[PDB]
């Protein structure tokens, strides 16, 4: 899942 | 503690018709993110845990808040890229049943009690904070959040709307409603998806995906 | 009026595994028909209203009766035919990950709380009162009945455990869960259906007819 | 729905 992993990250 | 200010606050700061219906909910999506970060405690949780809780939520979410926005469109709804899609289009488009179901248990009831904002970031960060999500790590932390944005939501309804004590109840009894539609929604997608003519984008794509 | 003596009343008055499952469903649709009729107001309703709201909730209205009589079962159920399905046994035909959904979403829930009979009554008198129910030819005088219901467990629940003040909350926001399980359970046996090999019975089949 | 008619009939 890593654009979501990405935007949570910041 | 949970504040409806803040929440209230998350809200207002992120302020073919099947195609169109897609590109929005994508566009949602990047937006939904940033709304949750400013919902009290949930970036203080545990990546993976939001991860599991966006992941399970994001559909009820973003249905949630297009539908309390076309509170003022007579049987259609506003797109959060400016478009007003119309029942007629939804039928004529083969989801015709579905589009009704929206405007009849949701934008209806949200219209006829004059649902504010408030209301509506306190049902979503309930929803948000859903304790049966498979996988967590602490259901108990997510449920003690649930409880404390419930607690808060009764104290806003009695407070600015004393005269109707079956409000708070009234609120929290969409919510079955919102989980149905959230469903048959989904299912309408993986059938687009399995059909294969309509673009369905990155971020809506990466939803699609197992766990 | 809607006082939950009644409600209470009407619960005490009607007190491979798939195949056993399908069997206790059958079963219960039968005593379903007089649970409602002892309902508050239910048989005054017009004949076509009351096929109308045991048609959208038999299957919400079912789950809730089986999961509270589970709440003395380690990881199982107990079907109104007298027999004990155990999660084990849910595994090994198929059905396993929606048989721990209702463990855990529901049967451990109502257990945790000891949600009480008179509640349980309440929660499936408000499912029975759906406004949503499709085709109904009068939903305000459903919502009337389904808010009377709710203003009674509300004052029930404050009475009866003052020091629980988030427990009606707690209540109602079981009935999503309910919502998402029946929609399952019921996705299942349509699949039961057509395979052609699992017997299905005839009020469980015509259940099972377009309206 | 003729069973469920009938039963809620009485
Ligand atoms: C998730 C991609 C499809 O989501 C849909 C589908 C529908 C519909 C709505 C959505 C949808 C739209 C949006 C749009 C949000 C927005 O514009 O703010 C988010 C999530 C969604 O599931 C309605 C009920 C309008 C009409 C029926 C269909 C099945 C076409
Ligand atoms: C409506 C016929 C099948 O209903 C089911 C199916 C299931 C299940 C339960 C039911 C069911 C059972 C019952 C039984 C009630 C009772 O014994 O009092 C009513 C309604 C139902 O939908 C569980 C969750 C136990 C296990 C998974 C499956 C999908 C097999």
């Amino acid at each position: 899942h890593k654009i979501l992993h990405r935007l949570l990250q910041d | 503690d949970m504040p409806v200010e803040r929440i209230l606050e998350a809200e207002l700061a992120v302020e073919d018709p099947v195609t169109n219906i897609c590109q929005a909910a994508d566009k949602q999506l990047f937006t939904l993110v940033e709304w949750a970060k400013r919902i009290p405690h949930f970036s203080e949780l545990p990546l993976d845990d939001q991860v599991i809780l966006l992941r399970a939520g994001w559909n009820e979410l973003l249905i949630a808040s297009f539908s309390h926005r076309s509170i003022a469109v007579k049987d259609g709804i506003l797109l959060a890229t400016g478009l007003h899609v119309h029942r007629n289009s939804a039928h004529s488009a083969g989801v015709g049943a579905i589009f009704d179901r929206v405007l009849t248990e949701l934008v209806s009831k949200m219209r006829d009690m004059q649902m504010d904002k408030t209301e509506l970031g306190c049902l979503r960060a309930i929803v948000l904070f859903n304790p049966d999500s498979k996988g967590l790590s602490n259901p108990a932390e997510v449920e003690a959040l649930r409880e404390k944005v419930y607690a808060s939501l009764e104290a806003y309804c009695k407070h600015k709307y004393p005269e109707q004590p079956g409000r708070f109840a009234k609120l929290l009894l969409r919510l079955p409603a919102l989980r149905s539609i959230g469903l048959k929604c989904l299912e309408h997608l993986f059938f687009f998806k399995l059909i294969g003519d309509t673009p369905i984008d990155t971020f809506l794509m990466e939803m699609l995906e197992a766990p």
